[PDB]
């Protein structure tokens, strides 16, 4: 689920917690691919 | 009691003629008198903001966009597509209303009227391809007059096999075009009410004028200009009615419906904006006023609702996508004071405007963040 | 109240019952047999939040392994397991060494966690003397521990005491002032970080009202002869808002009075009988909005400090017969990191709400096949927008981001 | 300075459906990052 | 799969002075990252 | 010096060391700005 | 003994006529015989790879680019700019050589020759703007013939006030154009040597042909085709010589110099590529052979050197920017076997080719990484 | 030799003299007065590298605080300060508990650091018995320590011993084999991880040659009656290359011989008198290129294992009269992280070279106002490209990245 990753990641960031680099990388990959598939570029 | 952020202001309209040489040639001629430029409709597509002008004497172009240039009056206008369509000697005479569809076609309701009365040419419906700025189709409105009263095409709605709808406030009827039949309809709901003909900042015998198609229910909401009622007709019908009467305390102005099913409408007396959710029942306790300003909202002549772009449906849950554009001229003054601000394009996020009010759509609070958008 | 019936707040964590990270199911069973951990006697008192930690404090009844906890990564059939903070060392009270019953928590500007240990067992029998602990959240180590002298912990005439509410005013990160309500004994302790001095205050505003001693939540009712609790310090006005538990009033005391010494004629403000029901826990946003739980209605109410304290400025902002039965705690946090240039784009403040079911504790009649304890949350601005509670909105950007967890 | 008006301008372009300048995108990304760097967001 | 021929193709465009497709740039960035993710580069 | 930052950062990465997020962010900022100023976009 | 990676191969050249209908109309006509298409020069700009064809009988266009389409022979060619410039009836007759300057202008040396001998039209120097694909200037070469011998403009070099240089192998001289004077020069160094007229895979009385301007020293290196010498003339002179004689063991073919000062040249006998650094002294112990292949390097008809882009000078230290493009037809066969590969565009990184050899430029090893580039 | 006179390798770290991170200049001065740290007696034996750590081992003379070190963040007038690894606990040898003189280091596939402690003081007097330590680099803790029995640490007849070279063959990360050259005693110890068994071998190939006992570096000369050192295991062929110090030969033994037990008729290979001068330290790339220091020429030479072992396949790849006077150590590392899909784009292997000035130690005549000890480095492929040492290049990508530190 991209949505659960996003939700999880943003919650980390806004909470002041240290944020997982792998979750950051993977979610960036998934958001981009979605944008690619929607002809955003 | 909200004010809405201004996107563009004018003391008076002015155009990009080329040089101040070419402007002055038009001022002397009477092709352009600044005192006779009154906006009818606005719309928006990509970087373009359309502004249509009622073709009185001294109005160089009717169909315009806002340009990069600026004057003492405010942003200069620039004719769309080029000055070629500004000419009428019955070639766009008076772009009364605009509409943009799913396929990036711009629909234009040219009334044919000069000074909003004398029909110099026959009305027509133009259709430009916004990708190219070129004209795809032009159609004359025969449908166009009452056939008994004899009588102004003053409202538009468009549904990629498309269907257009054109209200006639003077003649009191509803033209229905099929993408090539036309057909004029009639009703007592389309007729003006003498009771609400006076609209007292500080008389108009016009009917159906203030249309708005719901993208979720397919009801075309409307009312006569002289009325305090909100009627509607379902469009699945479209070969020959709903809504409460006297439901509002004053006259309504222009109207618009969100994809999410919220109807917005201008309240003439209060100089306010009201709303009503389609999910609720049409009655007093479900009608709320969402913004008001004695200076800025004197006659809401137009409203449009747009969705933030690009449209990536997976992320819809994170974004309040819909925003409203509001043209508020001062029709009451159409005896203006041109050292003051007269014509305004405001905007706002739809969800922010109605949140925690009877107008709202139910909030699923299911994300750690929500982004509100407007321009 | 209008336009908001059954509006719930998104759940962050739920429990059917509390359970802990003992280590393995081996180490748990050793505690269940011992009577160190009965799941039926675990009732949450307070919550708080710092970085990745969500604190959850438990009333120290018989069968409550630790009082001061955080939510762990592990999960059970009850819900998220708890894990003692800092370590199990502070869970022990046979010794009477550290933390009997963490009644309330508070986090200050300088990342210190303040803890109000009441010393009570079963919320009544005072096994040890109360104390105020102060941990450094960066290290998880203890900075200072101070006993609350019997002189001020209890009422001198009656001898009764239950320290049930806490608020902290970090004036300079180093001269801070703590405030501790005593609902049973009916008094307000005022502590000074500089001296370690204490001062017990009294008032008729701190006293319980017999008129509003009966409180009905979700059909079932109980009775509570308790005074001052539900404290909340305004970061903008310095008013410490409060009310007796058995009351329908909202009082307050300005704390600038306590700054200049020699007070121990204090002036108390606020309307009486201003609410239709009793108020529970309370919190104030940095932006000056007071939130409070409405016991009878099982609702959350608000009031802006910019407006005048009266009925027409009080609105109820959420309500739910299932999810909001006793709002035992509330805190408000700002989204992080704090990048001031971008403040204009962000509704930064959000609220955390602990909603146990105190009505079911009183009668010892829980249904542990149902959800009982909830941490909800919401964006502050989204909750009050277009209501009498809102602060004026400057709509000056093409976008605005609302945050919570 | 004046990152706010650039941001506002850029987001308005994006949400309006318009084509968006790659240089304005790059420069605003540079400015947002630097601000975050100076606020110890990565430290 | 076939990230290598995309990379080769893309870099050849860049070094040749040619204008380079934003979609090919985005997709190749996506593929390089995912490869790095799967190789525990961030773990 | 952008060059010293680059050199320092790449040396970290290739050495197997953990790599500073601030040095990563700042060097990304400087490379971009250079590219911006050279009309690369 | 390196082979260089192939970028494009051909068994024979073919063109994008439009449809196989339009091709067959040309084959029957004799407008296009595949057996008579021989490449003269290559070049490269952005996505375009230029390929020029010697205009024999059966050669539809002379100035071409490689297209996206592909045939049994190899990549089809496509006339540049359009088919308009493919026509000669003296309108580009025979694009002998190409050159690209700092300002994205493409210089073309049209010889005017048909079958590389009969001068159907006068020679000319064209100059296209590569940004627009349109022609900026055209100039006839008067300069063009020996004025005693009577006699083929077969080499080109261009220096944004630009200076062009055109070798004449048959007439034995050096034309020097000023951006509008022309001027023919002469020398015994420009004359052919009878000793090295035979070039034995398994006779040519031509002179100056194989020019290459050093961007660092401004020496225009050259030699007669029939020679084993490397001469040069400094261009700061450019109103009326350097280099060793018999310095190479066999005849040299085309020539090119890197910005960094490395001269490359084809060695006819060995079917190899040699180099020499300008920083060293011109003598045997400083001449090295860097690549060789009996199949792939039979006649190096052209070489160009390009720098990797974009050019961001701050990062030059991280990048071996320069790469070489090599056209290797088989002039020895110009009796071909068209079931085999005959014409090749190879390439390589310059620094990788010469590193740790007497040709190299001194390496400052001052970064934890170095990137080598080619296409 | 050709086309490469005075070609130096980029310096990674330089020293005029070694100094340590004692804590503060207070704690340093306490050691200088004590005689625990004389800067004039610190001579580096080996280097290695793992993640952010660069190891530097010091010959334990009088005035050498720690033997096993890493380079620290701090810097002095001498150069980068050293810092004992793991902590100062292993620097102590009064006790004779841990690490007297870390002669050589080795890092295996599994992130274990192997250390050859000779037990020597002043590189001669055997204060303690030699041992082989094995730290886990992930934790900095010690996994195993093993004494090298006097049975195999010294020659049985003469009694002499100096363990001066080390190589490790991690066959399975858990069955590894260590190899330890003894230059003074002239033997090859072969250790087995499974048994902790040791076996001392002998050969005439391990013996010193009197003919090449004189070695001149940069004008000044000295004499060395030492045998087998300069070992290097090929990861591709399993040949353990070596040579006696006083020799101009390059020998080797295949190690598959040692796999099957019962060897303790071993077969030694390699040409004799193949070099014009003595070879110093040695290293082999994963790709099969052997590098070696050439003592006389103050140069680095190479030879590809794919080619035949003879003069026309030996080339000198760098040389410098100032910077390469005695190559005391060499290691080869691959660039990280290892992402195999992208291997085609990257020349991954790079070489680290310790070049002290052993010629100046012998005569006790250093100039500490000059640079004396250097860690250089270079990309392997860039060093040998277009030379007889290279491996065949597949030029199959529009770009190739060369790496070092
Ligand atoms: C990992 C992240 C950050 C996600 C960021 C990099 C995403 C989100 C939206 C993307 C832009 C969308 C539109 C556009 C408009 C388009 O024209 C250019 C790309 C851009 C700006 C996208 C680029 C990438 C963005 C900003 C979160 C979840 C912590
Ligand atoms: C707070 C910020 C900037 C936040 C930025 C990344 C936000 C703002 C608006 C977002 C787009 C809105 C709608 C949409 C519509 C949706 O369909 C795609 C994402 C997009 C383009 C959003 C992408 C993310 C944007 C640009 C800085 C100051 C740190
Ligand atoms: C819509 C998106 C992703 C939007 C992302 C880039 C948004 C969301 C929350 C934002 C942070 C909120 C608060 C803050 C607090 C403020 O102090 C700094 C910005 C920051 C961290 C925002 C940064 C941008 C965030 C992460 C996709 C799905 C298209
Ligand atoms: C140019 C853009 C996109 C801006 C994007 C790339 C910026 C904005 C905020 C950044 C995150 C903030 C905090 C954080 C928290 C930190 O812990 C990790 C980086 C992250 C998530 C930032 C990454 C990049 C973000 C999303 C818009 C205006 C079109
Ligand atoms: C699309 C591109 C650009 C690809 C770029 C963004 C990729 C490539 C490798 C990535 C780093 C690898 C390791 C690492 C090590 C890790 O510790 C941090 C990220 C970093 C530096 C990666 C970041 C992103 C890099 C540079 C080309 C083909 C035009
Ligand atoms: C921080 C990093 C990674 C730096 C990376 C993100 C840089 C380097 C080159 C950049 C591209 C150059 C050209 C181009 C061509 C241009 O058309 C698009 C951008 C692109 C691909 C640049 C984008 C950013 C790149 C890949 C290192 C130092 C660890
Ligand atoms: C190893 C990689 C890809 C590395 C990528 C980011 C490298 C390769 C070539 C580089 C450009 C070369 C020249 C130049 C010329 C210089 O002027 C600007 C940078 C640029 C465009 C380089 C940018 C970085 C590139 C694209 C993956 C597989 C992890
Ligand atoms: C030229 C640049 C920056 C180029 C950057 C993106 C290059 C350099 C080294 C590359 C890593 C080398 C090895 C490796 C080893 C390999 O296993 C993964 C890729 C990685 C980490 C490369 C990634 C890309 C890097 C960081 C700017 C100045 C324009």
């Amino acid at each position: 689920d991209v949505v659960s990753q996003i939700n999880s990641l943003v919650s980390s960031i806004v909470s002041g917690a240290n944020v997982s680099a792998v979750l950051l990388a993977q979610t960036l990959v998934n958001i981009l691919q979605i944008l690619i598939d929607a002809n955003v570029f | 009691n909200k004010s809405l952020p201004i996107l563009h202001e004018w003391k008076f309209f002015d155009y990009d003629f080329g040089s101040d040489e070419r402007r002055q040639d038009a001022i002397l001629s009477g092709e352009y008198d600044y005192k006779n430029n009154y906006p009818s409709d606005i719309d928006q597509w990509h970087d373009k903001i359309f502004v249509t002008m009622l073709r009185y004497n001294g109005v160089p172009s009717s169909l315009n966009v806002i340009s990069k240039k600026v004057g003492d009056g405010g942003p200069l206008l620039q004719p769309y597509p080029d000055w070629s369509f500004a000419k009428y000697d019955c070639s766009i005479v008076s772009a009364s209303k605009l509409a943009i569809d799913k396929c990036d076609r711009l629909w234009v309701l040219d009334s044919g009227l000069v000074n909003n009365t004398q029909p110099m040419c026959s009305p027509k419906l133009l259709t430009f391809d916004l990708t190219t700025s070129q004209l795809l189709k032009q159609v004359e409105i025969p449908v166009a007059v009452n056939a008994t009263t004899g009588k102004r095409l003053s409202s538009l709605a468009v549904q990629c096999d498309t269907m257009v709808y054109i209200a006639d406030e003077k003649g009191e009827g509803l033209i229905v075009y099929h993408n090539d039949s036309f057909h004029r309809l009639t009703s007592n709901t389309f007729d003006y009410d003498p009771k609400f003909t006076k609209m007292t900042d500080g008389t108009a015998q016009d009917g159906i004028s203030g249309m708005a198609l719901s993208p979720m229910t397919n009801n075309l909401y409307y009312s006569p200009v002289a009325s305090t009622s909100l009627y509607y007709v379902n469009t699945e019908q479209f070969q020959q009615y709903e809504g409460v009467q006297n439901i509002l305390d004053t006259q309504s102005s222009a109207k618009v419906v969100s994809k999410s099913g919220v109807l917005f409408f201008g309240l003439v007396g209060d100089s306010a904006l009201g709303c009503w959710n389609e999910h609720r029942t049409l009655e007093r306790h479900n009608i709320r006023t969402v913004a008001q300003s004695d200076e800025t909202l004197q006659m809401i002549a137009s409203m449009k609702i747009k969705e933030a772009l690009p449209h990536v449906p997976i992320f819809d849950r994170y974004i309040n996508r819909e925003y409203i554009l509001v043209l508020s001229n001062k029709m009451q003054k159409m005896d203006f004071n041109f050292d003051d601000v007269n014509f305004r394009i405001m905007n706002a996020n739809v969800n922010e405007l109605i949140l925690n009010t009877r107008c709202e759509n139910p909030d699923n609070d299911r994300t750690p963040f929500k982004i509100s958008i407007h321009l």
